[PDB]
RNA sequence: UACUAAGUGGAAAAGGAUGUGAAAGUGCUAAAACAGCAAGGAUGUUGGCUUAGAAGCAGCCAUCGUUUAAAGAGUGCGUAA
């Protein structure tokens, strides 16, 4: 229930602490066998791959001391790329991902807590 | 359009309408629409 | 889209292949001298509907859904889970279930072997 | 992938390398010949290395200058 | 759901009155008229960039009375300001169709000619001999304009010939 | 079909079907059942066509049971006969069932195939019948 | 006759068989304005007639039709350019090779088989026959 | 004071029904639940009898697992599979 929502946006919350970087992508038409691609090229990382409840999102957002409190985690399919411990390669393949496309809808988050454009993550993790 | 006693879906579609206080079950296929039934 | 899975000792079988829009001399070939360490087998093959349709064929290893007659020594799969028609030492299970971990959605050897038991499920001799 | 382009011909042999671009997929005579007479010009393209080998293989034994991958 | 079902309304050129039976509705598209039914339990208030109706009782008709008047409302203000279009695909041989003045006349499977009344706003056009566009001014009108045009043929389950709405398929039955 | 075995007298009361359910007034051995909403009576041709009917729709297994077994017998008079000679002659037999009265209990293969059987069975006689589950 | 389209039949000769049959000539009008032919060895020959033919009206080729005939015409000597290397020769000169050459060319060319014209017209209509028989002559 | 939409009243049933109204309950949700819509809706896997193939799904017999938020040897339609 509501109050399982709230443990889990408490869990997630102290996930996102522990592991300052976390990026959060959507795409358009987001198909299973694409989604088990990118899943595969993260083999054996932590990051997960997931679309979660928007309201759940929206509160863990603003309980894991986060950039924002609400501002994107409505209005589209919420394709969340849970960046989790080690997130350089994470950042990495989901650029990559990114370019890969014609363009990946850019939610929110960083690599790292401090928001920076993509342009400017592509060449610093360069 | 068929005419029975006892209406059950045999189809997926075997809706009903009152249309016009008059009953008339329809389907998307022409055959298993009914009347009356 | 359609699955197609069919003997390696020659591509040239499959006239649904050939009406795709690719010569069949081209994969014929291709599909023989890719495979010509080893042919005369029964191989799953994928290939997409393009317009071009050049070549845009290719294959996989040999299909484990009811291959472990082959590690269980016997043929004639089982259609009901009734009673148990062999062994299989779970050494050589895991060994397959790791040479098929990249394949498929697995991430570990463990959940290869899942998948090993549950398409085994239905032969009724199980990871054993 | 792995393709093939023709440069400059030798022996100046027109109908030759005009019925070497036709033998690729029985493209006809005006497409073919067209393609021909502008020097650059690829063949085919998505093709897998041993089919471009042969066409490759059939370009240097009928003699022209060959641009590969 | 439809009880609650927002209009906004745009004073720029779509202005409404009501009459309690004639509710017009000033457009770029001409001018939309609607007949309201007499004695209605349903006040249509019309308000700042938006429109809302209410009952002033609770009647099991006054929900679909809420339903039909926001649909007709909704329906009137995106024909007056952008209308509604069909697109008229006629696979045939022979079949085909051509336009003098107001009567489309036609030439399809009979040995009789074949003519029709075209009615006011709907605007027909003719590009290739098997294609037709028809312009409405109303769903209700283009609708039963697009049924009287079809009713003359219909494609079959064993072949496809006649005025395709450009949206449907068919099925293959088996001729001998 | 299924008859009596001996006889002392075949010429009983026409019948009577009214009253409630004297005997066999629940549902004691199975896990569904059907009752009549109203006393009729059930021949023998009509028994077996809805025994059958059961046992079609039955599959494999499932485990079925009739709270009564036919007992009365039916005469029948001569037609285009004046009135008066005696009583009729011996016919077929018959069951009576009261208003109110469960008649068949099922199980094995459980609710989903046993409300279809159930309805399979009364869809062969006249009464207008009734599912209802047994309680343990 | 309805349904007698003229790129169906070119299309369809070529998908379901492949023998590399040269369209010459081509038609004026769809299965109900059908009038004459754009003649390709010749002017263009229009024919009035709805059956019972006598007499074919010689005209110069349709201008909006020149380009139709120079495509082919482009492609017709180049498909009798597998005879001999002159022809090519000309055909990289842009030289118009004589009529009756590419005639005879096309003769040999369905005489043994390598590939065969294809003529237009309507035996209910009776347009074009005149041009068959003549083919069948040369 | 409730009901009517059948002129039921003002003849009849086997039957069937989101007909109407009332009552007794049972769950979630304004964070926006449900309907619709933009989509995805996947792999081992075309499991085997067999239809001069078993292939998702003529049918028949088993009737699981992996990632996922999601996917059932599949929910069905439908295809020669």
């Amino acid at each position: 229930a509501k109050k399982d929502k709230a443990q889990q946006v408490a869990d997630v919350s102290h996930l996102l602490s522990t592991s300052a970087g976390f990026v959060i992508f959507d795409y358009t038409s987001m198909s299973a066998i694409e989604a088990t691609s990118i899943r595969k090229k993260l083999f054996k990382n932590g990051s997960k791959i997931k679309v979660i409840k928007n309201n759940i999102l929206r509160r863990a957002l603003k309980a894991g001391k986060f950039e924002g409190i609400d501002e994107t985690a409505i209005k589209g399919k919420l394709a969340v790329a849970v960046g989790v411990n080690e997130i350089v390669e994470t950042l990495k393949a989901v650029d990559g991902v990114v370019k890969a496309k014609e363009a990946m809808n850019f939610v929110c988050g960083y690599f790292d807590n401090r928001a920076f454009n993509s342009a400017d993550l592509e060449k610093i993790a360069k | 359009m068929k005419v029975r006693a006892s209406v059950k879906p045999i189809c997926k579609d075997c809706k009903i309408i009152k249309r016009h206080q008059i009953v008339r079950v329809i389907c998307k296929t022409q055959k298993h629409k009914q009347r009356q039934g | 889209i359609a699955k197609i899975n069919l003997l390696g000792g020659q591509a040239k079988p499959g006239p649904a292949l050939a009406s795709v829009g690719i010569n069949m001399g081209e994969f014929t070939k291709q599909f023989n001298e890719k495979t010509k360490d080893k042919q005369g087998e029964m191989i799953p093959c994928v290939i997409t509907a393009y317009n071009d349709k050049s070549f845009d064929f290719i294959l996989k290893t040999t299909p484990v859904s009811i291959l472990l007659k082959q590690a269980a020594k016997l043929e004639k799969g089982a259609k009901n889970a009734k009673t148990i028609v062999g062994k299989i030492t779970m050494a050589k299970a895991k060994e397959i279930a790791q040479y098929k971990l990249v394949d498929l959605n697995a991430n570990t050897v463990e959940a290869a072997l899942k998948m090993v038991l549950g398409t085994a499920k239905q032969m009724g001799i199980e990871v054993i | 992938e792995v393709t093939v382009k023709v440069t400059g011909y030798t022996d100046n042999a027109k109908l030759a390398v005009l019925k070497l671009y036709r033998e690729i997929a029985g493209v006809g005579l005006m497409e073919a010949k067209t393609a021909v007479e502008k020097l650059p010009c690829v063949v085919k393209q998505d093709i897998k290395p041993e089919e471009a080998e042969e066409l490759k293989k059939r370009f240097v034994e009928v003699g022209a200058t060959v641009e590969i991958k | 759901k439809i009880g609650n079902r927002t209009i906004t309304l745009d004073p720029a050129k779509v202005n409404l009155n009501f009459q309690k039976d004639h509710i017009a509705v000033k457009g770029p598209l001409g001018q939309i008229e609607l007949k309201l039914p007499p004695n209605l339990p349903l006040k249509f208030e019309l308000k700042d960039n938006n429109l809302q109706i209410t009952r002033n009782n609770e009647l099991k008709q006054s929900k679909i009375f809420h339903g039909t008047y926001n649909a007709l409302i909704t329906n009137a203000i995106i024909g007056v300001t952008q209308g509604f279009e069909k697109k008229l695909r006629l696979v045939g041989v022979g079949y085909r169709a051509n336009v003098e003045g107001e009567t489309l006349n036609l030439q399809l499977g009979y040995s009789h000619p074949i003519k029709e009344k075209i009615p006011k706003g709907l605007t027909v056009k003719v590009e290739k001999n098997t294609e037709i566009t028809i312009s409405g001014i109303s769903k209700e009108l283009v609708g039963q304009f697009a049924t009287e045009v079809r009713k003359w043929r219909k494609p079959e389950p064993y072949k496809g010939k006649g005025v395709l709405y450009f949206d449907e398929v068919i099925v293959r039955k088996a001729g001998k | 079909m299924l008859q009596p075995k001996r006889t002392k007298y075949r010429k009983p009361h026409n019948v009577s079907y009214e009253g409630k359910a004297k005997g066999n007034s629940y549902v004691a051995f199975g896990e569904y059942g059907l009752v009549a909403t109203k006393g009729n009576w059930i021949d023998a041709r009509a028994i077996e066509s809805a025994r059958i009917a059961i046992s079609k729709c039955l599959g494999k297994t499932g485990k079925m049971w009739i709270r009564i077994f036919p007992h009365m017998s039916k005469t029948k008079k001569p037609l285009e006969v004046r009135m008066g000679s005696g009583k009729g002659n011996p016919e077929f037999w018959v069951a009576v069932v009261k208003q109110g009265t469960v008649m068949f209990e099922v199980a094995n293969i459980p609710e989903s195939q046993m409300i279809k059987a159930l309805t399979r069975a009364g869809h062969k006689l006249p009464v207008t019948w009734k599912i209802l589950k047994r309680e343990e | 006759k309805t349904g007698a389209n003229f790129e169906r039949s070119v299309q369809s000769i070529q998908q379901r068989l492949g023998v590399k049959a040269v369209p010459i000539q081509l038609p004026i009008g769809a299965e109900n304005d059908f009038n004459g032919i754009i003649d390709l060895i010749e002017e263009k020959v229009y024919f009035f007639d709805g059956g019972k033919e006598e007499k074919a009206e010689e005209k110069p080729i349709p201008d909006q039709f020149k380009d139709q005939v120079k495509q082919m015409r482009a492609h017709l000597v180049e498909e009798v350019a597998n005879f001999d290397d002159q022809l090519m020769a000309d055909y990289l000169e842009g030289k118009e090779i004589s009529i009756a050459d590419i005639k005879r060319c096309i003769r040999k060319g369905v005489i043994g088989c390598q590939f065969f014209p294809v003529l237009c017209g309507s035996a209910f209509k009776n347009k074009g026959i005149k041009l068959l028989l003549d083919a069948v002559v040369d």
